């Protein structure tokens, strides 16, 4: 019943969102066995979508390049660059039509429709103004529906004089427009993973992409297939989110470790539960320990002793008693699901609406008034119409998160 | 003769009521009477309403089965995955699967004459049989008001299970009330996930340890007074003793005798052995304290034939210690009732056989504690912000609660108009 | 011509009105012989009603279930549990038509009718309500004709929140309404029988009934068949009614012994003149050493000297001559009747008017105003209208010969 | 010739009145007289009223009969079980046979020339031949004003046969007297149960025991003054002698010479053996006690051959003890009369033939005595509530008494008035 249609769009997007159905291990026939395979049949419901050529790269390559092939987006040669306005206002919205008639003639298949995961990453207006737009357009038209997101933000660190004052346009209604839930990664944060806890003298996107996907997954398919009783996609959004401008979730696995004799606790049960609740090991990185936790959701993995993940997951649940919000009753629940990934023996996954991520918000925030306030460089957008404000009355939203998240965080 | 009809809505329910007709295994009423209404009157003349809002949990009884099958249309069930925002499954869906149910039952509740009788499978704490059964009754009561209402509704569980949890009991209270029902057993899972634990062991006490529990202790009232045989009970007099006023009080649950089968059951227990266990905190339903509170009643159930001059020898002993207490307006005493039937245990399910079955019910003012604490997780949230805006944006409120918190809050106020003074 | 029209109402008042029929003993033919079958033709004139099914218990079963079978009342289906509302007001002045139906294509029958003697257990609505119904239905109808009950009090035992509540509101009429004459048991006094004198570890209702039956026959038929002269059913309520609202009868065998070699005076001729007048063989249990009795009707049975007997009854009369009023010249009166019963060679039958049972009556009422009135719990009768008191009313009344009764008892 | 009627009501009266006629055994009234009125004309011309209102005691005559039958037509009989309480059977019931009575009677009591006289044998105590009564002769007095009445009145037994029964006799007495006759004989079981157990042994004195008694005197007055002979008398002048004031005075009756069968009658007694005993308490009517008051008559009656010249041998003797006494205004004598006819006796019944009958005729003024004190088992209760309700709730009343008690109290006032002083 939980039929997901998995939405997969732009390029440097379809490139984590594909290799994430490379993580979705049971291929084609040959494999609990009581599975709830939801989205659609045998085929990934999965309907990948770019601006430019981007459906191809490693997407039609090496790993598992026949994603309904018959059906990709493409529209055939165009382009929309960095340009928000582009893919959102013009080259794309020629594109939108021909997905809101292929995600149709494919939502449908009879089964109750869960919603849509969306995949991308927020400010590149390719995938991330064409989706961010599908989205109001999936919207709109779905009200019922619940509407999932796995937005990646533009890592501090900067790409682009555009690589960021772009999605801030976004966060100013990806949050007042269908995203009744997303989950949201920082490419800072993985960066820093390749670098300040797990090796690599550099991070090839064939790493800060990784944990990207063994992410996902590990609250994908789970609190999905059989394992400890069950879960869909929806009743969650109901227990994750206190409020109507919800509040962007901060996952976060765990067994990353690194290489080497991993003997750090060597995935002790109680490691998993350590492992995962901090900084070191979240995809978002920002200081959990600044504001509580509004709610948390942990995704044990790996079948092990659930005695000891109720005995550790309430632990510091009653330990940093300094970070629970304490107004929402029993503001945590653990879930436990069997069958394991493909090399830890033992895996978690945060999963925690934290006002921490106050910071990866109020970043791509003094960076607009700080800059396309602080004077120019919109005048790169106005040329797709966009005049004026749009990026202040867009200013006049993500940015207040800060004083709203800030009313809990406390 | 005469049957009460019984509706199990929502999982929490299904899942019980699943595990009761398998507890109702107390004689006949199993071989070849599938579709063979004929016979007796009695066990259910064709041992029935099971309607639940996900199409699934319901379905390991017909699609799939489940080890057996009592009559594939009286189990009602939508597409709907589920629901989880009382409104969302009260009003919007239910709405819609509300006159299939309604139908069908009035369809059942009216077959062979002379009806007299509804009891309510619950389990409240999360919309379809939290909020869609706050419907069905408000349905019923407006279609059978001369009947009576019974309902287990199943407590959550201090190991809380969700949040937008708590609220629901009193969204749902607020109107599962009056509105209905004269009696309700309230279960209160953290109970058994406690007893069922200790009592009996068992590490992870998974569901059906738990309904292989509160599935006993069901056939321990319904069951045990609701088939003639010797001394009886009749549905109407089912409140006039356990019931004060019309304030619907919730009658506390207590069994005693229960034994694994890897510990020493002791051979036996006196009929007096098992008659004080029965009177321990730890072998009750709700997790409350009538250790600060003036029963209104209390009237014991022995069960697998018993003697009485030997019963009053601990309702002795008992009265003998200066605690318990009753209040005023009620003739300080019991209603003790004897049944021969052997207690029925099922394979590995329910845990050794006893040689005397024990569970009273006595509603003591003490419950309103363990019972308005779920008033605190949630006067907590709920009225400093909490998850109002769902209960909204599918369905409508803004005082669905509030509104809705005075009578449930007038309880603890009318638990002490028994309990604060003389009179 | 006692015609009497015997009636026997209620499920637990069939019971013990049944076997009553079972100590009857004359058959259907097979046989002073000079008798006086009063009430009807050889089929017991009895007119059993019960709101359920009880009419068949063993009613219906291995003693007598011959009673005119083809007559017997059910209405079939009903119920009527503890509500006096119920079964005189509701579901049974449903039946009420239908008794009121059969009873006068009965009473009636040539012969002068005699009056009514109408079985039941004060305080249980089936046929405690539906009776107490029936007779101010016989009632204001036959006003001539003298009524009789053998009403049995609740044991201040205590069954049923409700098992006390209720008889409260009959005794507010049970003596203000046609009931010229009642006798009275009490439930408790017949355990404490089968305890604190007869023997039993318990009593089944095969014990707490035996003596409710070999007592009313012992004041039935007697005083009815040749015996010493002749008596029939209404010279009495004229001598051992001194008052209008005149007074409960304390009925009270003797013999009951118990088993062993009973040489306990081994039934002396002068035991009956013992082994009767006491409260440890009454059944109202109420220290007749309280309060004279403003009458008392004797009925030896078992022929033996009646000389012993009037050298014995006006002995006591002659003895306690503080319990007998003493303003009723000759407050008393014995009756000796040849042939008796099936195991006694000699037997009594007490029947006074002592105000010793004003006890069995401010009983059954500190437990209204002590109670009913203390708070609640009628809050189960106004369902069948009964709104307010009427319970109050209904206190003010059988609450008050507490006063009448005690202006005598002194 | 000149028949005078008789008319037994109730029980107590058909009773004796019953085994009257059975001592009416003495000569010619027997034999082939069944509906053969003709011949001479005395013992009855047809040796007549049965009136009772129990329909039974009366029975033993016709139904069922009783070893005998004069005609079945004069026994008047109702349904009405009984009554008893006065107004019950004297106004109620009684108004309804009372005219099938009181035309049976006019319907006999006026045949064959020449009335006078009408021997009601009563007995109070009881309604119907109480209360029906009280009325009969209300009626009579009605119309046979002209006429006179007797009336044997069987007074109640200390061995008190029924309370409410003390009361009947006041608010009879009250106007059974002025309304109506001019004699009445006070019988008093009392006397019998205790006579009838000493001068006759007996133990347990049965009803006809006592019958066989107040028959006989019966005899020993109304027969040994009613079929001229030798010395005579006349209805009319009953009172002449036996009556000194309209205030219808109770004549006491005194029979002397019983003797079972068992015991020695001596051979005989002198005809003053006799007359002595004749003067002895116990062998009175009404438990009196002439010792303390004035006769105003007093008149011997021997019976069965025997000559004057002897019997005043022990009116001697008497008077010549200083006792007795009489009053003033009357001749302190006597009036005796002989009877040769022998005392006739029945088989076991009477037990015992005489040689002399002797029964005299007194009326002291200390029956007041026995008399009053009926009155005082009614000032008693009847004065401080008593079973006064029932004399209502079945008739009319609420001084039925009291202003029936004064009349019937003025009695011993009167009986002083003749008493205490020297007029
Ligand atoms: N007593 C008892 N309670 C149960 C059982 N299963 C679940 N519950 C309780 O029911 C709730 C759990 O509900 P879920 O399984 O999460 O959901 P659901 O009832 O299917 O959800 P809805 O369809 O929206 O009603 C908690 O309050 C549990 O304590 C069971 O077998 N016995
Ligand atoms: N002398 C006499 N008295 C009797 C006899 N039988 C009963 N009595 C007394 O007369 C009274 C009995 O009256 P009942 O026969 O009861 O009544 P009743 O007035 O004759 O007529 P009912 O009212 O119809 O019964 C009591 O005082 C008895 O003690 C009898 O044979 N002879
Ligand atoms: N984590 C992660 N971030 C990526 C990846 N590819 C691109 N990005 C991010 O995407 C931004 C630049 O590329 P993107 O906006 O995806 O390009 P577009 O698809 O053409 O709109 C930067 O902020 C990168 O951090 C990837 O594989 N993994
Ligand atoms: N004396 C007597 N009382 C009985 C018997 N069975 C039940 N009772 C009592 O009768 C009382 C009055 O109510 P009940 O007789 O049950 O009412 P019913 O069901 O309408 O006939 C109850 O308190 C019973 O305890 C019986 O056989 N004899």
């Amino acid at each position: 019943m939980r039929e997901i249609v998995h939405i997969q769009a732009g390029q440097c997007g379809n490139q984590i969102g594909a290799k994430f159905w490379e993580v979705i291990s049971d291929e084609h026939g040959i494999d609990v066995y009581y599975n709830e395979a939801a989205g659609n049949k045998y085929v990934p419901r999965a309907i990948l979508v770019d601006l430019e050529p981007g459906t191809m790269d490693s997407v039609r390559s090496g790993p598992f390049g026949q994603i309904f092939r018959p059906d990709n987006f493409v529209f055939g040669q165009s382009g929309a660059g960095n340009n928000w306005a582009k893919g959102h206002y013009t080259e794309g919205a020629e594109l939108v039509d021909s997905v809101l008639d292929v995600v149709r003639k494919e939502s449908e298949s009879c089964d109750c429709l869960q919603g849509f995961q969306l995949t991308h990453s927020l400010g590149g207006g390719t995938g991330s103004g064409m989706g961010t737009l599908l989205i109001s357009k999936i919207r709109e038209e779905y009200p019922d529906r619940i509407m999932n997101t796995f937005s990646v933000v533009p890592s501090p660190k900067v790409s682009d004089t555009v690589v960021e004052p772009y999605n801030a346009t976004l966060s100013v209604h990806q949050l007042v427009e269908n995203t009744d839930e997303t989950y949201c990664i920082d490419n800072e944060a993985l960066y820093d993973i390749c670098f300040r806890t797990l090796k690599l003298t550099t991070p090839t996107y064939g790493d800060l992409n990784h944990l990207v996907s063994a992410t996902m997954s590990g609250v994908t398919t789970c609190l999905r297939f059989p394992g400890q009783l069950n879960a869909d996609l929806r009743k969650l959004a109901v227990n994750m989110v206190p409020f109507p401008r919800l509040h962007f979730f901060m996952p976060g696995f765990a067994p990353l470790t690194s290489r080497g004799s991993q003997q750090y606790r060597a995935l002790t049960v109680p490691e998993l539960t350590q492992q995962m609740f901090d900084a070191k090991n979240m995809m978002a990185a920002c200081d959990p320990r600044h504001g509580r936790y509004l709610t948390v959701a942990a995704v044990f993995r790996g079948r092990m002793s659930m005695k000891e993940v109720d005995e550790q997951m309430l632990n510091v649940q009653n330990k940093n008693s300094s970070y629970f919000v304490e107004w929402i009753p029993n503001n945590v629940k653990t879930a436990v699901c069997d069958i394991p990934p493909r090399g830890l023996k033992m895996s978690a996954t945060f999963i925690g609406n934290s006002t921490a991520i106050q910071e990866l918000f109020k970043r791509i925030s003094e960076q607009f008034t700080a800059m396309f306030r602080r004077k120019a460089f919109l005048h790169w957008y106005t040329g797709e119409g966009m005049d004026e404000m749009e990026f202040t009355e867009a200013e006049s939203n993500m940015n207040d998160l800060v004083s709203e998240y800030q009313q809990y965080q406390d | 003769m005469r049957e009460c009809i019984s509706i199990h809505v929502g999982q929490a329910g299904v899942q019980i009521g699943n595990a009761c007709w398998e507890l109702y295994c107390l004689e006949h009423g199993i071989q070849p009477d599938g579709q063979m209404p004929s016979d007796k009157t009695i066990g259910g003349g064709d041992d029935a309403v099971f309607v639940d809002l996900e199409p699934t949990v319901i379905d390991e009884v017909r699609t799939g089965t489940y080890r057996q099958l009592f009559h594939p249309e009286q189990l009602i069930t939508g597409k709907e995955d589920a629901a989880n925002n009382y409104a969302r499954g009260h009003y919007t869906i239910g709405k819609e699967i509300i006159d299939l149910v309604l139908d069908r039952i009035r369809k059942l509740a009216d077959q062979c004459t002379g009806l007299q009788g509804f009891s309510v499978f619950h389990s409240f704490g999360g919309g379809t049989g939290s909020g869609f059964t706050s419907l069905l009754m408000e349905r019923l009561s407006v279609d059978y008001g001369k009947k009576s209402k019974l309902e287990f509704s199943i407590y959550p569980a201090p190991q809380v299970s969700t949040a937008v949890v708590e609220p629901y009991n009193s969204i749902l209270t607020t109107h599962t009330t009056l509105e209905h029902s004269d009696c309700a057993f309230m279960v209160d899972n953290e109970a058994i996930y406690d007893i069922c634990r200790r009592n009996l062991d068992i590490e992870r006490p998974t569901y059906t340890n738990l309904n292989r529990l509160i599935g006993q202790i069901v056939s321990s009232i319904t069951a045990s007074l609701r088939f003639d045989g010797a001394l009886n009970v009749d549905l109407t007099e089912f409140q006039t003793n356990l019931v004060p006023y019309p304030r619907a009080h919730f009658p506390l649950a207590t069994y005693a005798p229960v034994i694994s089968a890897e510990k020493a059951y002791h051979e036996q227990l006196s009929v007096a052995e098992i008659t004080n266990a029965c009177f321990e905190p730890a072998n009750q339903m709700v997790k409350c304290d009538p250790r600060h509170g003036k029963y209104m009643a209390c009237c014991l159930l022995y069960r697998g034939d018993v003697v009485p001059k030997d019963v009053n020898a601990a309702i002795a002993t008992i009265k003998t210690k200066r605690t318990i207490q009753f209040v005023d307006w009620c003739p300080t005493g019991f209603k003790v009732g004897i049944n021969y039937e052997p207690p029925t245990v099922v394979p590995g399910g329910d845990l050794a056989k006893v040689q005397r079955a024990v569970c009273m019910l006595s509603n003591t003012t003490a419950i309103a504690e363990a019972w308005a604490r779920l008033d605190h997780k949630f006067d907590l949230m709920y009225a400093k912000r909490a998850f109002v805006h769902w209960y909204v944006g599918e369905g409508m409120e803004e005082g669905e609660f509030s509104e809705a918190r005075e009578d449930m809050a007038a309880l603890e106020k009318d638990y002490e108009e028994v309990g604060v003074d003389s009179v």
